[PDB]
């Protein structure tokens, strides 16, 4: 929610999209404009780990 | 007749000193910004179109009693051309915004003696709990 | 003074224009109005709110007067004019404050309106029917609210188009008139909703309590009667001065012996069944059944009026009172072709085949909720209004908010190509035109900033590359926030209404801008 | 977005007044008077009628509750509580982003799901026997009333309900309000109440001279157009002198003479008259082989308009040959008691029987009146739909569980308002537990853990102890149409209060 509210769009639709795809655990909202509303990206092949 | 009419000061001071006999007159006041005045005016206009036997007067508060206080609410003055017997002072005797023609014709009881069996239940009160219970217990045991 | 009163008038006009702003289109909230008495009225109409509202400003008063004058002659389009005038005023306020003579911006607005009218008049549609009223699959689904049934809507659309295209009317001798509108309805309960039939000739009221007519032969022509004979008084026509106690018991036989010649003259040539309302006796029918003349009961005033206005057989030309000893003419004789009582929906109603002048279709509903009578009625009303408005006038425009963008682009291009003193006025007039799509997108709970941008980007391609003029005219949608082509399934609108609305808005803006001061001079 | 908040604030304020007045163990309110009076009562209707508010939403809710109480008669208290709870759980939590669009669709879907769940849980019943109906009536009427002569009263009410129905034609229309009244006469034993034809006649018939006795004639009533008028439509004759007055008597003779050759073929009797009584004209009228009565009030008018079917129109003479008066009707003026009583039996429009009770003072009158009223209301609410639902707090839990399961299975976007409106149905059990005097959290948790096993939807909370008991052993059942009407009214009120934009003034 804090990551989606500090970008430019809302956070309810992002949460609904993240909860509606699948329980894979490798999906997260991006940073570009083409990744705010869909928020369907695979961060495993990009290189974003913690 | 059967309809209200705007009155002035000369006609009022003439009707006061006229002193007739069996002529019924009902005068009312008027105030701006109060929906109760318009409601009672509509009620009187609807009632006057059924019993053409009593004169109605719709006076303005700025024409009578120039030095009026704050508690000078528009009331109803029923006169017998120089007789005083009913002075409905205070809107608490009615109910407020829940007023109808039956309550008006029951509170009047002087401009058309018909009595449509309204004296048996003019207004439904609030029945008590303890008083009614003890009354029923006294009546049943004796 | 000078500018302060003008700013106050502009602020008042902008404040009075924000009340009917959240009520444009079919999707809108309701508004409550109190008469300072105790009664509240809930309505969401653009005209009822403006009609029932108190005013105290001269500019607001003249604006309401102009709106009423426009609505007295134009059907719809009385809400967007106020918003257009408010936007024009709020855009010209900055121009006036930027040290510009109001005459210059007035002339610029006039030139922009003239150019817009000239560009609009060159973009119309010549054809009135496209593959049977927009393929008869798209012109009926958008004009019908489908909330409980929509799987078998194709059959309903086919029935509607067949009822509205087959029957026509012509009476002005100059243009085809609108077809039938007050068609007969029959609300049924507990029937097969997956099956419907269409028959010709409307039926009258159901005869209940007097169905003792052995109808076994095919008739031809019928008649009609407004009054009804009776031994005693009951309706109008009975005299009150003649006092005869020993004559009321034999007045029925005398009336029958008098009307025997009329009954024989009716039975001659070709007429049998007569139409008599309630108030007749049973002895006359039993006495006339031996010759071949009968009478159908259960006749109301609505059926009599429909019969008089359909076939044209009037009765007032000859009969007017209870005196049945009038002349025998063909005016009070219902010239028909075939009157039979077939077995439909387990009932026996009057079925008139091959009706002169008009030929209505019996629309019988199915067993469902009582709200079905208001489902197809609005669609039929919209269809007849469309076919009666676009017939004599071929000046229609597709879509609802797909023309303002092109108009603004053309006005901006004209202002850029002009290069005179009236350059910023045309630009402001073009900018003050995107207030309807934005409001429609806001009221639809969508993003207007992206929708208007996409619409402008799609409309700029049609003007940059001249390829066609009929296609590439997409607009907005009501179901979702996606651009849809308003041509294959859109609803056209009369262009004369929009032209008159724009002219009235421009005139109101000019009149308001021409007002200097309101001080008592 | 401040008008909706101010509206729901007043809605919750109004709803949080008669909240502790539900169930057998209810509290009592007290209202003071500005003059110096105090009245204690436990009826929410009196408090709602005596209150005076200034917000339009409160007045609209009061009018809706009054209409619901006048149309049905049972279930006009929980509607406001449910509406306030739904408002406080939906608008006061899901309006931070301002989106009043999908909430209406969510409410409609929730209402449809609740209707489907309540329809797919009902059980059939039979109306052949009479003991089961009497037992159901006695179980539903055991609220806050006396118990001494309730069986006979309920049996008489059931008989009157089963006898007053005659307007059947496919729609099943039942009218007992303006079709069956109540009569009272003191004197005699109190154990003789039954049903009779019922004629509103006390001291209206006046016969100064002694004539023949009425056995079984054929009375055909006419109209009321023989008063102090000027004629039919012209002012040719008037009542201004003493001589010309008796001239009207001659005309009165004609007023019957032509009738002797009109539709008068069964020889009627009394006629309705509003004005016209004397010591000389009445004698001639009685000698003219006809009788006339006077003194007609509103009750007699309603009786002749419902039972006989008398209309009001400007047509006294020359009517239909077979209008009214079809059948042998006896009219013997009995001397039972102390007043004149008429028993018009076997005439036009049957199945219009009234009650006959002989009590004592006014307390007996009031108690039998309220008993008949509540028994007839219960019988009408039961016979309207032969479907019973186990109440007490068992169907709401199952409905909420089904709604939660459907919301979890659909996996939609607007699931939050759906869950909020589904979890806002456990207000009645919580109020019952609070009124009983126990823990409202542990009992609710136990009920939720019990209403999720296998085949368990009739376990409610006892309204007298405070424990979970099965409804199959107690006997608490409710009708089906009342719950559906309550839910529909609550949904309509929520939709109306949620679609309020701005409020202005006008004329
Ligand atoms: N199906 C639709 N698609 C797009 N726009 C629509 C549709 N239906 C109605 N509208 C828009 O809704 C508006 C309704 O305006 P209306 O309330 O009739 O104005 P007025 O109140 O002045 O008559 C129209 O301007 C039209 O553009
Ligand atoms: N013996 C009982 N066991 C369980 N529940 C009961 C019992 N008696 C009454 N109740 C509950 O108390 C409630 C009383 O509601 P009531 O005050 O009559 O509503 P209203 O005021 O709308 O008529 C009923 O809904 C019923 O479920």
């Amino acid at each position: 929610r804090a990551l989606a509210e500090n970008s430019g769009v809302k956070a309810n639709e992002v949460i609904s999209k993240l909860y509606a795809v699948h329980q894979e655990g490798n999906k997260n909202v991006g940073l570009d404009i083409e990744a705010e509303v869909p928020a369907v990206k695979d961060m495993l092949e990009a290189g974003i780990l913690d | 007749f059967g309809e209200v009419l705007e009155i002035s000061g000369k006609d009022y001071v003439q009707e006061v000193t006229k002193a007739g006999e069996g002529l019924w007159v009902i005068l009312h006041l008027y105030k701006q910004g109060i929906p109760l005045c318009a409601l009672i005016n509509q009620h009187l206009s609807g009632l006057a179109r059924k019993f053409p036997d009593v004169k109605f007067i719709k006076a303005i508060s700025t024409t009578c009693i120039p030095n009026y206080p704050d508690r000078n609410l528009p009331t109803i003055f029923v006169y017998l051309e120089g007789d005083i017997k009913a002075q409905f002072i205070g809107p608490l005797v009615f109910g407020g915004m829940n007023l109808t023609r039956d309550e008006l014709e029951w509170k009047l009881s002087e401009s058309g003696a018909i009595m449509t069996d309204l004296e048996e239940n003019p207004k439904k009160p609030i029945e008590d709990v303890l008083l009614s219970s003890v009354r029923r217990s006294v009546l049943m045991k004796r | 003074t000078g500018e302060t009163i003008r700013s106050q008038n502009v602020m008042a006009a902008a404040s009075i224009a924000n009340i009917v702003k959240s009520s444009l289109g079919p999707v809108g909230l309701d508004k409550m109005l109190v008469d300072d008495i105790g009664d509240v009225t809930i309505t969401n109409d653009g005209a009822t709110i403006l009609k029932l509202l108190e005013v105290e400003h001269p500019a607001a008063k003249v604006l309401c007067e102009l709106a009423d004058l426009q609505d007295k002659e134009v059907g719809d389009g009385t809400t967007s004019v106020v918003i257009i005038a408010a936007e024009l005023l709020k855009n010209a306020d900055e121009l006036v404050k930027q040290k510009i003579h109001p005459t210059s911006v007035i002339s610029g607005y006039r030139l922009a309106c003239k150019e817009a009218v000239r560009y609009i008049n060159e973009n119309l549609i010549v054809n009135t029917d496209e593959l049977g009223r927009d393929c008869l699959i798209n012109a009926a689904k958008t004009s019908m609210s489908s909330k409980i049934i929509g799987i078998n809507g194709d059959f309903f659309a086919n029935m509607v188009v067949d009822a509205v295209l087959a029957i026509k009317y012509t009476d002005i001798r100059g243009q085809p008139r609108y077809p039938v509108n007050s068609v007969n309805i029959l609300k049924a309960h507990g029937r097969s909703q997956m099956e419907s039939m269409l028959i010709s000739g409307y039926a009258l009221n159901c005869v209940v309590g007097s169905q003792g007519m052995p109808k076994r032969i095919v008739n031809a022509k019928i008649a009609c009667l407004d009054f009804s004979l009776q031994k005693t008084k009951m309706k109008l026509g009975v005299q009150v001065v003649i006092t005869d106690p020993e004559k009321l018991d034999q007045i029925r036989q005398r009336e029958s012996d008098i009307t025997k010649e009329r009954i024989q003259k009716i039975l001659a040539t070709g007429a049998n069944v007569i139409l008599t309302t309630g108030g007749i006796d049973d002895m006359c029918l039993k006495y006339f059944v031996e010759a071949g003349a009968m009478a159908v009961r259960r006749v109301l005033k609505r059926d009599l009026k429909r019969i008089a206005k359909a076939s044209g057989a009037t009765i007032l030309s000859t009969l007017a009172n209870l005196e049945g000893e009038e002349t025998f003419e063909a005016a009070m004789l219902g010239q028909a072709e075939e009157v039979v009582q077939e077995r439909i929906c387990d009932d026996e109603l009057i079925l008139i085949k091959n009706t002169k002048a008009r030929t209505s279709a019996s629309i019988i509903l199915r067993g469902a909720n009582d709200f079905m009578c208001d489902e197809m009625e609005r669609s039929l009303h919209d269809a007849l209004c469309v076919v009666k408005r676009v017939l004599e006038s071929k000046s229609v425009v597709p879509g609802g908010g797909a023309v303002e963008a092109a108009l603004s682009i053309y006005l901006e291009n004209y202002a850029t190509s002009m290069g005179s003193r009236e350059q910023l006025a045309i630009a402001e007039f073009a900018r003050s035109l995107l207030v309807i799509p934005n409001t429609l997108a806001v009221n639809a709970a969508q993003d207007s900033t992206d929708l208007v941008a996409k619409l402008r980007a799609f409309h700029n391609e049609a003007q940059v590359n001249p390829e066609r003029k009929n296609l590439k005219w997409i607009g907005l949608d009501l179901s979702n926030g996606k651009p849809r082509d308003n041509k294959q399934a859109g609803v056209f609108e009369p262009t004369i209404v929009k032209v008159k609305s724009l002219k009235f808005a421009t005139e109101a803006a000019i009149t308001i801008l021409r007002i200097d001061d309101l001080i008592k001079l | 977005r401040k008008v909706q908040s101010g509206n729901i604030n007043a809605a919750k304020t109004i709803a949080d007044i008669i909240r502790t007045c539900l169930g057998p163990k209810s509290m009592m309110k007290m209202l003071l008077d500005p003059m110096g009076g105090i009245v204690m009562t436990n009826d929410g209707n009196a408090i709602l009628r005596e209150i005076q508010v200034q917000h339009p939403a409160a007045k609209s809710m009061i009018e809706i509750s009054r209409t619901q109480d006048e149309e049905v008669g049972d279930g006009t208290t929980s509607v406001i509580i449910l509406a306030g709870e739904m408002l406080s759980v939906a608008e006061h939590f899901l309006e931070q982003q301002m989106h009043p669009t999908v909430v209406i669709s969510a409410y409609r879907k929730a209402l449809d799901d609740m209707i489907s769940t309540l329809k797919k849980i009902s059980i059939p019943v039979d109306i052949s026997d009479s003991d089961m109906m009497l037992n159901i009536i006695n179980s539903s009427i055991t609220t806050k009333a006396i118990s001494r002569w309730s069986s006979l009263a309920c049996n008489i009410a059931l008989d009157a309900v089963k006898m007053v129905q005659f307007e059947e034609n496919g729609r099943k229309e039942i009218d007992i309000k303006k079709y069956a009244r109540v009569e009272k006469i003191p004197g005699g034993i109190i154990e003789d109440s039954c049903v009779l034809r019922g004629v509103m006649i006390n001291k209206d018939v006046t016969h100064p001279r002694m004539r023949r006795y009425i056995k079984n004639p054929r009375i055909v009533l006419l109209d009321s157009s023989l008063e102090y008028k000027k004629g039919e439509s012209q002012t040719d004759i008037e009542i201004t002198r003493e001589e010309d007055f008796t001239r009207i008597l001659q005309m009165e003779e004609e007023y019957i003479q032509q009738l002797c050759e009109d539709i008068i073929q069964l020889k009627p009797d009394v006629v309705i008259t509003e004005k016209g009584i004397s010591d000389l004209a009445q004698h001639y009228l009685m000698r003219a082989n006809i009788t006339a009565i006077r003194r007609v009030r509103k009750t007699d008018n309603n009786r002749i308009a419902r039972a006989c079917g008398a209309r009001i129109v400007s047509r006294p003479e020359e009517l239909r040959e077979d209008d009214v008066g079809t059948g042998a009707g006896l009219l013997e003026i009995k001397k039972i008691g102390d007043e004149y009583f008429t028993f018009i039996t076997d005439c036009k429009d049957p199945k219009a029987c009234t009650i006959l009770l002989r009590g004592a003072s006014k307390e007996i009158l009031s108690e039998v009146e309220r008993n008949l009223q509540d028994a007839m209301q219960v019988c009408r609410n039961v016979l309207l739909d032969p479907q019973l639902v186990p109440g007490g707090g068992a169907s709401e839990m199952a409905v909420a569980h089904a709604l939660t399961e459907k919301s979890k299975a659909m996996t939609g976007v607007e699931q939050w308002p759906y869950r909020a409106v589904a979890q806002a149905l456990e207000v009645i059990p919580r109020t019952l537990i609070q009124n009983c005097g126990a823990s409202t959290i542990r009992l609710l948790t136990s009920l939720r853990a019990k209403h999720t096993q296998e085949n368990c939807e009739t376990w409610g909370v006892n309204g007298e102890t405070g424990t979970l008991v099965d409804m199959k052993e107690l006997g608490i059942w409710e009708p089906l149409a009342v719950k559906l009407q309550t839910y529909k009214t609550a949904v309509e009120t929520a939709v109306l209060l949620l679609r309020i934009d701005d409020i202005v003034s006008g004329h």
